[PDB]
């Protein structure tokens, strides 16, 4: 139950929602020794929020995005995106004058690379099913 | 088994993910949807 | 180890950034570190502004370059089909 | 005119075995005989043949002479035993024709309106599908020179009907047959690149050689024109070839899914029925 | 003449070479379209000219040397990639 409320607030894009769960339900995490994730998960909550806002908005203002994610200042609005581009989180191109942030949707490469990489696992796994079936079939 | 480690210590779920999204967000909602009308 | 990361993580990819705006992060007043960055980055140095040209950068397509490994992956994939057989 | 020809292994062998006839007595030159063809459509077919004694003097290096009376009697016997068979042309074992072979056709052109000459190879070496087929036509030229007779290539294929397939497939007792779906397409897949390469590589060494030695002509005319046709195709993206990528993969999408679809079914019937037939059959014995 | 292709042209190129008015380049190129020496389609929105195919004529000694170099360029490449195709498929045949 406490753990389930944890993941419930983790998948959300609200940062304060996540910081409340550690305060109330940290006492249970002490026994599991699971605090090792709780420091590094914040990175994933901010990356989730920015992912949502990236696909869900064509053009977003960096100053106005901080109020929803409780980012609190203009300066870190550039930082999250900077590392977002550095890690390949968002392909959007950002202009700093005011500044503003615009995003674009590119596709069509898409099903070229992704399905063949999956197929490499799919087919190899299917022939492994064939080998494991032949092995137990030849015993009689 | 019970050997070794373990003695030491459609369906509705796919949509229940979205329902979990409804649980922590915008209630259901009737009242607020009816309260937003007279605010402006 | 942070200051070189300002230079690395600012671009790619930003269209442009104004002069004094980057001077707010480099601190100092008119340091020679931004001149050394005008060397190291290169990249561009523009008047009262800066630019990521050109363009954003190197413009990967990648056209016929990935068609080689696209054929190559299918080579060993067909080999896995022949291993069944 | 004539599009393609079909040469049976029986008649082909009939050239080779005659090469054993004159092989022991020798000496020089090549086996020369008259071909018996069967024409049921624009496609050409060969069934049997008959050898004829031929000798080429060297002085006289362009002197060629055949036996006409023997031709008459033997063709009369084969017309007697087979009414459908008739002479479609002549044949020689080459391996490469000589300039003198142009008139040989002109002799027997009184027997057949269009006589097709078929080169063959008694010793298999290279580079692929054997023999050859030439048709005698006159294309003139844009130069206005007197009419030059140059033989044109006709595509050849090895075939048979029914009984002639029996002995041929029976005598090999060597390689698997075929087998379609597994080792028929892959082996020929490497054959496509191998026989493409060596053909291209010998001929492309010829192209570099023709301008150093072999001039004249050589080059021109036929060479430069097909040269530019070779420069007609680079041939890749940009652009739309980029867009064929994901639809080729997307043609593989359903194929991999169908694969994994039946893979589980094979494992289903096999494992279920076998494990039952394993333990439940062994428990009654012991 | 251009290595190309990159075979697309422009109205200014024909307007400079032919030293004719832009309104006559139409019948200009279209006459060759009827003759058949070139099949290239014309972009009249941007006045650009898009060439297709080509008409080969004669040759030069320098063009023979460039020919055999560009020609052998093909054999080396296709032989090198083909041997990779048989490289991965060599062990499964035997």
């Amino acid at each position: 139950m406490p753990y389930f409320l944890l993941t419930q607030a983790v998948r959300t894009g609200n940062l304060a929602k996540f910081n409340q769960v550690l305060d109330q339900f940290g006492e249970k995490f002490q026994a599991d020794g699971t605090y090792t994730l709780i420091i590094r998960l914040r990175h994933n909550v901010i990356k989730t929020g920015v992912r949502m806002i990236s696909l869900s908005y064509s053009r977003i203002s960096l100053a106005d995005i901080a109020q929803k994610l409780q980012l609190d200042s203009p300066e870190d609005a550039e930082f999250i995106v900077a590392k977002a581009i550095r890690d390949g989180v968002i392909e959007a191109s950002i202009n700093h004058e005011k500044g503003y942030v615009q995003s674009k949707e590119m596709i069509d490469i898409y099903s070229t690379r992704e399905p063949q990489l999956a197929f490499h696992q799919r087919i190899s796994f299917c022939l492994d099913i064939h080998n494991m079936s032949v092995k137990a079939m030849r015993f009689p | 088994m019970s050997e070794k480690k373990q003695p030491v210590d459609e369906d509705n779920w796919d949509d229940d993910n979205v329902e979990d999204d409804f649980s922590n967000q915008l209630r259901a909602e009737l009242e607020k949807h009816g309260y937003k009308m007279e605010t402006s | 180890t942070i200051r070189d990361e300002i230079a690395g993580c600012i671009e790619k990819a930003y269209e442009k950034i104004l002069f004094t705006e980057a001077t707010r992060i480099l601190f100092f007043n008119t340091p020679k570190k931004m001149t050394d960055y005008a060397k190291k980055r290169g990249w561009v140095l523009g008047p009262n502004n800066y630019y990521s040209f050109a363009s954003q950068q190197q413009k990967p397509e990648d056209t016929t370059i990935p068609s080689t490994e696209l054929a190559k992956q299918v080579i060993e994939y067909a080999r896995q089909l022949e291993m069944i057989v | 005119a004539v599009q393609k020809v079909v040469v049976h292994p029986l008649v082909l062998l009939s050239v080779v075995d005659h090469f054993n006839r004159i092989g022991k007595v020798g000496n020089q030159k090549r086996v020369v005989g008259v071909l018996l063809g069967s024409w049921q459509k624009k496609v050409l077919d060969v069934s049997n043949s008959f050898a004829v004694p031929f000798d080429e003097d060297d002085k006289d290096d362009s002197v060629w002479f055949l036996d006409h009376d023997y031709l008459e009697n033997m063709y009369g016997m084969f017309k007697k035993v087979n009414a459908r068979e008739r002479i479609v042309g002549w044949y020689h074992t080459g391996p490469k024709l000589h300039k003198n072979d142009i008139a040989i056709n002109e002799l027997m052109k009184r027997y057949c309106p269009n006589s097709v000459l078929v080169i063959i190879d008694v010793k298999p070496k290279d580079l692929g599908l054997p023999t050859e087929a030439y048709i005698s036509v006159e294309e003139v030229h844009d130069d206005g020179t007197p009419t030059s007779k140059t033989f044109e290539h006709v595509t050849s294929e090895i075939g048979a009907e029914e009984a002639e397939e029996v002995g041929v497939e029976h005598l090999l007792r060597d390689i698997k047959d075929t087998t379609v779906g597994t080792l028929s397409q892959r082996i020929t897949n490497q054959v496509h690149g191998l026989k493409g390469l060596n053909s291209k590589l010998l001929d492309i060494r010829s192209y570099l050689e023709k301008v150093a030695t072999g001039k004249l002509p050589i080059n021109h005319q036929i060479i430069y024109q097909l040269q530019d046709v070779f420069n007609l195709l680079p041939d890749v993206s940009l652009q739309e070839f980029v867009k064929a990528f994901y639809l080729k993969t997307n043609d593989q999408m359903v194929v991999v899914y169908l694969a994994s679809l039946i893979r589980s079914v094979v494992a289903l019937h096999n494992l279920i029925n076998n494990k039952i037939a394993n333990r439940d059959a062994e428990k009654k014995e012991g | 003449t251009r290595p190309a292709n990159h075979r697309q042209l422009t109205f200014e190129e024909i307007a400079k070479s032919a030293k004719i008015t832009v309104n006559e380049v139409e019948l200009l190129v279209m006459k060759a379209l009827s003759v058949g020496l070139v099949k290239g389609s014309i972009d009249e929105v941007d006045k650009r000219v898009h060439m297709t195919w080509v008409q080969p004529r004669v040759l030069d000694l320098q063009q023979i040397k460039g020919m055999k170099d560009r020609l052998e360029f093909w054999c080396t490449d296709v032989k090198s990639m083909e041997m990779l195709v048989e490289h991965q498929a060599h062990d499964i045949l035997t």
